[PDB]
């Protein structure tokens, strides 16, 4: 759903 | 007198030589056979579209425009450029004189002759020039757009309007690689089917049209197999989709591992080197291999100074000539100080390129990242030789991000954000830039609260009196002065926001309505909490009960919009007035  | 109007980039070297003349309504055009196509059709757009006729044959007494390559030997053009000379700057470069009724451009180069157009282009209002010397030059040789954030990816028209806004703002760069592209990544294998080609075949002309290099990336890290017939298959399969995006003109290529289970650095680094070898360099006119690591952040690169396993093995292996992308100390982070790109630039002994995540908002979509390039290092050009912006699923309001990372990237250490912030609302709002500014001021600072933190802060001024306000409550001092003051800030705030709603164009106001929507609400908290201060003063409960439902009203609807905004000033100060004091 997105990075990190 | 005619005065320099806002430039974009700022130019390296200006001086004004004269009072500025009126362009003629016919020009003599020169050198135009010579000169670069795609600097000439652009010159000819302008002129078109501002009503100039260019004469069929020699007039003295109207304008003339000599344009040319330093490559070029056209003599009539060194003669106007009066001493001033584009021979000896660096790739991209260009010179450019005004005076006397001529206007001349010598680029280094093509993509340099293009960029001195559009500066021309920027410096003429209502047919007048100022008389300027400019030699210019930029920072960074590669500037530009990683289209590489997750959620709705741009649309056909989005991407073409931001590729002739690149070309306008000097930006060379734009690489193609949103991550919910399923022919990029989930289904990387697939050829693209006949239609997408169309597509992208436009996409590449208007690349090139306005001197953009588009990038074609790849992520089949996703479920990619390295070894013995199936990893050649894989591997051909690279090869089969480049090649295709090559006959259609691509001449940049990018191959990414961010984001991915398998973390097998070698076999990453081994296919970067094979497909550089077997294809980048095979084809002689493609320009150098990108990649992004699986370890793409200074945090899960580096432990005690020292690389991690994954990052030094592909270090390692990595050839030297692909460039390699890291997006600073975070993923999502306030700064990449000069330390910060010394470090890394010394893991990969090279040159890095930078991904930087902002204005991208996939992390927390109900804010608008509206604010300029903040806590990059204005030296990091020692170390950094290829910057990118991840932008917004809103590509219109990217534009004003965008705008600040042409000035960052082409004369870096000139640049100053809050300036730079100013004249990119200044130069895409135009009659309706000052109320713009008052609403974009409150949305520049990106915090999820967990580990995504960028942007320049929220508000600060508006802040900083607000901090001031409660001081002088708790201190006993006279607050009558800053409470008039802070009415007015919050008045201003609501009537920007109202005249946004009403005159903005449909390109930017589909992309900011729900967030006017909450500023206003906010405004209006914020005024109804005053006069919760100013009743409390007066001991006036009865005044007092009634402007606290009021900020509450606003507060509730806040809190459940999928709007966010100035959280930590408009929003915090109803929250600040709601705690006693
Ligand atoms: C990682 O982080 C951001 C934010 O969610 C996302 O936009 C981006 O696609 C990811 N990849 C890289 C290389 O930053």
């Amino acid at each position: 759903a997105h990075c990190g | 007198q005619v005065l320099v109007p806002n430039l974009n980039p700022t130019p390296e070297n200006l001086e004004v030589v004269g009072d500025g003349f009126k362009i003629t309504s016919s020009i003599n055009l020169v050198g135009e056979e010579e000169a670069d196509e795609n600097a000439v059709n652009a010159l000819r757009e302008f002129l078109t579209a501002n009503n100039i006729e260019i004469n069929s044959e020699n007039d003295p007494n109207s304008t003339t425009l000599i344009i040319g390559e330093v490559d070029d030997d056209i003599p009539e053009l060194d003669e106007a450029l009066n001493g001033t000379t584009a021979e000896n700057l660096k790739e991209e470069g260009y010179a450019l004189v005004s005076n006397d009724g001529k206007i001349a451009i010598e680029g280094k180069d093509g993509d340099g002759t293009f960029y001195g157009v559009q500066t021309f282009k920027q410096l003429v209002k209502e047919s007048n020039i100022p008389e300027v010397n400019i030699t210019d030059y930029p920072t960074v040789s590669a500037r530009g757009i990683v289209e590489g954030f997750y959620g709705t990816p741009w649309t056909h028209q989005d991407r073409l309007d931001q590729i002739k806004f690149y070309g306008e703002n000097k930006l060379n760069t734009y690489i193609y690689a949103p991550k919910d592209d399923p022919y990029h990544r989930e289904k990387w294998r697939e050829p693209y089917p006949e239609s997408e080609m169309q597509r992208m075949q436009e996409l590449i002309n208007a690349s090139a049209e306005n001197k953009v290099d588009f990038v074609f990336g790849i992520s089949p890290g996703i479920d990619i197999r390295f070894d013995g017939d199936a990893g050649e298959e894989d591997f051909n399969h690279l090869i089969t989709k480049a090649e295709s995006l090559y006959d259609m003109g691509v001449r940049s290529f990018a191959i990414y591992w961010d984001n991915i289970q398998d973390k097998s650095a070698a076999k990453h680094a081994q296919v970067l080197n094979r497909f550089n070898e077997e294809f980048v360099k095979a084809k002689g006119d493609v320009k150098p291999l990108i990649t992004v690591p699986t370890e793409y952040d200074t945090g899960a690169m580096v432990s005690n100074g020292q690389p991690r396993a994954y990052t030094r093995i592909f270090a390692e292996t990595v050839d030297p000539s692909i460039e390699v992308m890291w997006t600073g100390p975070g993923v999502v982070t306030n700064e990449i100080p000069l330390s910060d790109a010394q470090l890394i630039s010394g893991i990969y002994d090279r040159n890095m390129a930078v991904w930087w995540n902002y204005p991208v908002t996939d992390y927390f979509k109900g804010k608008l990242a509206l604010g300029p390039m903040h806590g990059l290092d204005k030296g990091l050009n020692q170390y950094v030789d290829f910057f990118t912006v991840n932008p917004m699923e809103h590509a219109e309001l990217s534009k004003i991000s965008i705008h600040t990372a042409a000035d960052y990237s082409w004369n870096m250490d000139n640049y100053d954000y809050d300036k730079a912030w100013n004249r990119a609302i200044d130069m895409l709002y135009g009659d309706l830039a000052e109320d713009m500014k008052v609403f974009a001021n409150h949305s520049t600072r990106m915090d999820n609260k967990t580990w995504a933190k960028s942007g320049r802060e929220d508000a600060p001024e508006l802040r900083a009196k607000m901090d001031e306000l409660w001081n002088k409550l708790s201190s006993k001092e006279d607050a009558s002065a800053l409470i008039e003051e802070l009415y007015g800030e919050f008045a201003r705030m609501e009537e920007a926001c109202n005249n946004l709603k009403a005159n903005l164009p449909e390109v930017a106001l589909e992309e900011c309505s729900r967030q006017l929507d909450e500023l206003i609400t906010l405004a209006q908290g914020d005024k109804a909490s005053l006069d919760m201060i100013v009743a409390q003063l007066n001991e006036d409960t009865e005044a007092y009960e009634s402007a606290k439902e009021i900020a509450q009203n606003k507060l509730n609807t806040a809190l459940s919009s999928f709007a966010v905004i100035s959280e930590k000033v408009a929003q915090s100060f109803i929250q600040e007035a709601l705690s006693f004091a």
